[PDB]
Order: C-alpha cells, then structure tokens, then sequence
C-alpha cells in the first residue's frame, strides 16, 4: 500500500424499460405523485482520467 | 348537459366533516388514468364517484343526480298493458346473500406514500340480526379517507 | 327510497 | 482510546395466542414434549428443558375456560422497523375502534461518537411522539437516550387514553442529523402495538399461546408448529376408542371420548349445534344406526401394507378452510 | 492495548407472523395431525436491564 | 375409465407435508394404454390408506 489513490468510478447499471409501443400517454386529474414512462434514455459516457489510453482507427 | 354538470360540480365543492375533525370538499378528483379502459365504463366510474347515473337522451347525454327529485310520474292498472295472465307488475327480490352490510374502499393515501388503502365501512345494527356480508369496491378519484 | 341521502351523509335514523 | 465499555442492553418479550380448533379438544399428544418452537421440541424425548424462556400455555375447549395466564391484556402489533430523518415525520391514523393503550418501539442503529487517539463516546439523541389532537401535532412523549451501543438499542414507551378513533399519531427526529462518519445517531421506529386493557377468554376455542425472552433464544420470529390431537366427539358408549373394541347390544347413547373413528367424525359434523349442522338437521335426522354400522366397518384390522395391522379408515383432517355444508358431508362419504 | 467487552448484543424478534383476518374461520381439529399457528393476539413488550436509566420521558 | 390413480395424503413422516401414492391396474394397463388421474383421500395420514 504505497499507492493505488483513486475516486472508484460508479457506473449505472440497472435501467428502467421503455414504454413499449401501443400504452396510451395517460392523463393526470389533479395532485397525485407519478411514476416514471420513459421515452428517451440515453448514456453518454466521457473519461477524466491522466491522458488517452484509448486508440481507435477507422 | 354543462347546466346538469354545473349543479353536480356546485353539489360535490360543499364543505362536508373530514373525518378527523377538520372541513373538506363532498367529492374532488386526483386520478392517473394510466391505461386504456372503455369509454363508457370510465364515464360510468366517473359518475358512479360522484352520485349520479349517465343518461344518454338518445339526442344528448345528461347525469341525472341520485336525489329527491320532483316531477314523479305515476301508473296503475288503468295505464299499464294488461297480458293474458292478470300480472301488470312483476316484481323480483336482490338475493341475502348479495345485501352487503360491510365494503373495503380502496383509495390512494398519500400520507403513507402514494399507496393503495383500504377502509373499511359497516352498518353495525344490520351486522347484528342479518349476520356480515362484506364487499370490496374502488372510489375512483379519491386521496382522502372522508372521500 | 327517496330520504336515504338524509340516512348516509346526515346518520339520520329510518326505521325497517 | 475505544468506548465506554456497555450502557444500553434492553431486551424483547413476544407475547402470542394461537387459536387451533374449536370445542372441547384432546390437546398436545404428549405435553411439552410435542410443541417444536423454529423446529427443535421444547422438552426433548428425555423430558430435558431443550428451550431456555420460554412459557406456553393451553386451554382445551370448555365453554368454562379461565383466561390464558401470563395474558393481562390481548392487544394486536404491526411491525414497520423504518427510520425517521430530520425533516421527514411518519403519522399512522390507528383507526382501530377499540383500543385503550398504544404502545411505540422506537431505537437506534448505533449511538457512537469519536474524537481524536479513538475516545468513542456516548452520542445523546432526542425524538418526539405526537397526536393529531384537534388542529395540529401536540407532544405526548419526548425521549432522549445518552449511551454508545454498536447495533440496534430499542426501547418502548406506552399512552392511555388516546382521542376518539378515526386517529391520528406521528414520530420525529429533532437532532439535525449525521452528515459525518464520526457522529452516527439515525433513528428507527421499529412497530408499534395496540393494547385492548380486557382479559378474553376465547369461551369454545383451543388457544395455545406462547411467551418468549428473545435474550433466551434466536431473534427467528419463533415459527410454533403443535402436534395436537383433535376434537372429543360424542361416540357410542360401549365403544372403547383405545382398543377399537365394542362392547355388546349398542342400545343407543353415545358418551364424550376422543377417537378418530371417522363414521363418529362425521356425526360430529352433522350434529353438533355451535359450528356443525345442529341448527339445520338434529340428532334424529340422522340415521345413527347406519353410522354405528359403518363405524364398526371402519375398525376392522387390514393388512398395512409394510407388515402391520391397522383400522380400515380413522380421520386425521385439520379442516381448515370453510367449504358447502354438503361437499364436506360428500368427502367423508367418500373416504 | 486494552480491549473492549462491548457487553452483551440483543436479539428483537426481527419479523412477526401476521394475525389472522376476519371472516377466516375457525378450524375443526379430527384425530392428531400437527398444525401450524393463527395467531389472534401477537404483542411485543420491551424492557432495559443495562446501568441505569438513561433514556428520558415526559408528558 | 382411468386405470392408475395419484392418490395424495398428509405423511406424519417427512414432517406432516403432502405425499402422493400411486396405484396401477397392471393387467387393465397392458391393454388399453395408461389413465392417471389426480385425487386427495379426504382424512387419509397412513399410505396403506
């Protein structure tokens, strides 16, 4: 343990299903909290780390 | 009918006891119709929570309100058809066994979390001879146990 | 039964 | 350097009353020795106590049964062992109809506090119970426990007379919170219980009803499984259930015995005023005679298959689940 | 370099065994078997033996 | 015409649970095929019953 410093990177794993087709976009009378129907999800992921260590060609 | 409506709305906004020694509003919605139902049967829900009955005229369509209402029309012998067998009227009885005296409502509290309960409700007299017969139903707008 | 919106939201007392 | 060395303990007694059958009833086939708590019996084939703790009471069936001791007020219990944050209460709306004492088991995770060279310290962390009572929240218990513990600390406390029962009551944390590691002091509010002050006999039924000390034992919600033996039916008198024997010229007039002779099982059904058929039919609209034949039918010794003898058919049901007067009549006419 | 007894932990009956609902019907027992539990009266009383009471109460 | 019944009933001796016995018509089976067919003995807890 002289040196392994560094923020463990968290990643999210589990990811709600999409709203299959043919449901009905429903309708909200008054007050009530809601779940979610998802119709766009998108992971777009980066690096921060010490330089580029990834080489693509083509 | 928007006139119709208009006095059911004007009957369903009174200051009705809470329940928990508080007013509130007699009726008021808080649905997330989050499927596709039939149009009639929504519309019969609606208008089941609210006491009325949908009344399609033929022409338009009104809600007659579950009340003491005038205009009572009458009829007897002399106005109803008369079959071969003397019978003007017959009459037919709901079983015992389809009388209930106790329900489970179920309605969405959200002072628990927005969650599905239940409260019961019983006619304690009628429990005590007619032995407890006990249903469930769903209120359909309602977030308040008054409701 | 017309005096039964009386019996529900008032606890009215009708006599069976 | 560490803790203060031990300060809050408590410990947990779970009271319950188990209802089985109906009517004057035989009762365990051993005694202690067939009443398996998780599934280990509470006194062993020797007679050695295998259970430290624990009690258990029993009553038969008598319509004069004097109520189970050890059981000073019968009272229901839900169990919802969540925690409260700084600006999150609870509120539950008991709603019960009869109900004279409530009782709360609110505790802790962990109380440490630590400073610098370890110096873990006692942490001293306030809540708040409260009723509706007309407008808004009022205070009726406000509890501040000082001591260290590593795991979860419970400790209850209990109100009388509560306001009129569309109810209303609520749990709160008033200490800011635990944003570091070195204060932790989260709070719980494990189940509260509602207590009816009235002593119940239960007048026909067989009630068991067990007490435990969780400290002599193992936390696992003490899973009871009895080995009973069932109701004591009117059988012919001249019958000898021990021995399956009859005696001479039957001449009518049963006497109370239990038997698993099943043709007496299903007299039992068919006769019986309080849970059988007794309003409907009566000891004269059924032909006992046939029956007493029947019986006899059901004693003989046949071949057992492995090697023994045993009775041709004896009942052994535990009817548990309430079915057509007829199909039930229909499936002893059946076996 | 000096240990700590930490003292004894405590056991609370984690889950409970749910009560038994009206209109359920009381069994009828014929001849042995070995039943299961309904349970008609389940409650919890908690008490401390640790050094002292330091755990206030008012009202 | 079922010629080969599953009968169930409670066991005092896997612990009281369900066990099902099986009973076959040898001879009725080597001619017309194989019936099974489900059924509870109403107070049955000994397998020879």
């Amino acid at each position: 343990q002289t040196t392994d410093n560094g923020k463990q990177n968290t990643y999210f794993s589990s990811l709600d299903n999409m709203v299959a087709q043919g449901n009905v976009l429903p309708v909200l009378y008054g007050e009530m909290r809601v779940g979610s129907r998802v119709v766009s999800q998108e992971i777009s992921t980066a690096d921060e780390g010490d330089g580029g260590q990834v080489v693509v060609i083509g | 009918d928007k006139w119709a409506l208009y006095v059911i709305g004007q009957y369903c906004d009174q200051s009705v006891p809470d329940g928990f020694g508080g007013t509130e509003p007699r009726i008021t919605c808080n649905a997330y119709l989050t499927t596709q139902r039939k149009a009639w049967d929504v519309l019969s829900d609606f208008c089941s929570a609210m006491r009325c009955m949908p009344v399609w005229n033929g022409q338009t369509l009104t809600f007659v309100q579950d009340r003491p209402s005038d205009k009572t029309w009458t009829y007897n012998r002399s106005n109803v058809v008369m079959p071969d067998d003397g019978a003007p009227f017959r009459y037919s009885f709901s079983a015992l066994k389809d009388r209930h005296n106790a329900v489970e409502v179920n309605w969405i509290d959200p002072n628990n979390g927005w969650e599905t309960a239940t409260e019961l409700v019983e006619d304690t007299q009628a429990i005590a001879r007619y032995g407890r017969n006990v249903t469930k139903m769903d209120a359909f707008g309602c977030t308040s146990r008054g409701q | 039964v017309p005096e039964k919106e009386a019996i529900v939201d008032n606890g009215a007392h009708f006599d069976g | 350097p560490r803790e203060a060395k031990d300060n809050l303990k408590s410990t947990q007694l779970l009271s319950v009353i188990d209802a089985i059958s109906e009517g004057p009833i035989e009762g365990p086939v051993d005694g202690l020795k067939s009443v398996l708590l998780n599934s280990t019996p509470v006194l062993d084939t020797e007679g050695n106590t295998n259970i430290s703790g624990v009690t258990v009471v029993f009553r038969a069936g008598e319509q004069e049964q004097t109520p189970p001791e050890g059981f000073e007020s019968s009272g229901s219990e839900t169990v919802l062992g969540t925690e409260v944050k700084y600006d999150t209460p609870i509120t539950r709306t008991i709603t019960s109809a009869n109900i004279d004492r409530l009782r709360f088991t609110f505790g802790v995770q962990a109380l440490v506090e630590t400073t610098s060279k370890g110096d873990r310290n006692p942490s001293e962390v306030r809540l708040l119970v409260q009723i509706q009572r007309n407008g808004g929240w009022v205070t009726e218990k406000d509890i501040t426990i000082k001591g260290k513990t590593t795991s979860q600390y419970l400790a209850s406390v209990v109100m009388g007379n509560l306001p009129p029962r569309p109810f209303n009551i609520r749990m709160r944390r008033m200490t800011p919170d635990s944003t570091t590691d070195q204060l932790q002091n989260k709070t719980l509010w494990s189940s509260y219980t509602e207590i009816i002050d009235v002593k119940q006999c239960y007048p026909n039924t067989a009630l068991v009803g067990v007490q435990v000390d969780s400290e002599q034992f193992g936390s696992q919600q003490v899973s009871r499984n009895y080995h009973l033996r069932g109701r004591i039916l009117q059988v012919p008198s001249n019958y000898n259930p021990q021995t399956r024997q009859y005696s001479g010229i039957w001449d009518g007039t049963f006497k109370p015995a239990y038997s698993n002779n099943m043709a007496w099982c299903l007299w039992d059904m068919l006769t019986h005023p309080r849970y059988g058929m007794g309003k409907r039919l009566g000891a004269a609209d059924v032909d006992k005679w046939a029956l007493y034949v029947i019986g006899q039918y059901c004693d003989q010794s046949v071949p057992d298959g492995f090697g023994g003898t045993e009775p041709r058919i004896t009942c052994n049901a535990y009817l548990t689940t309430q079915r057509k007067a007829w199909d039930v009549l229909s499936d002893f006419c059946s076996a």
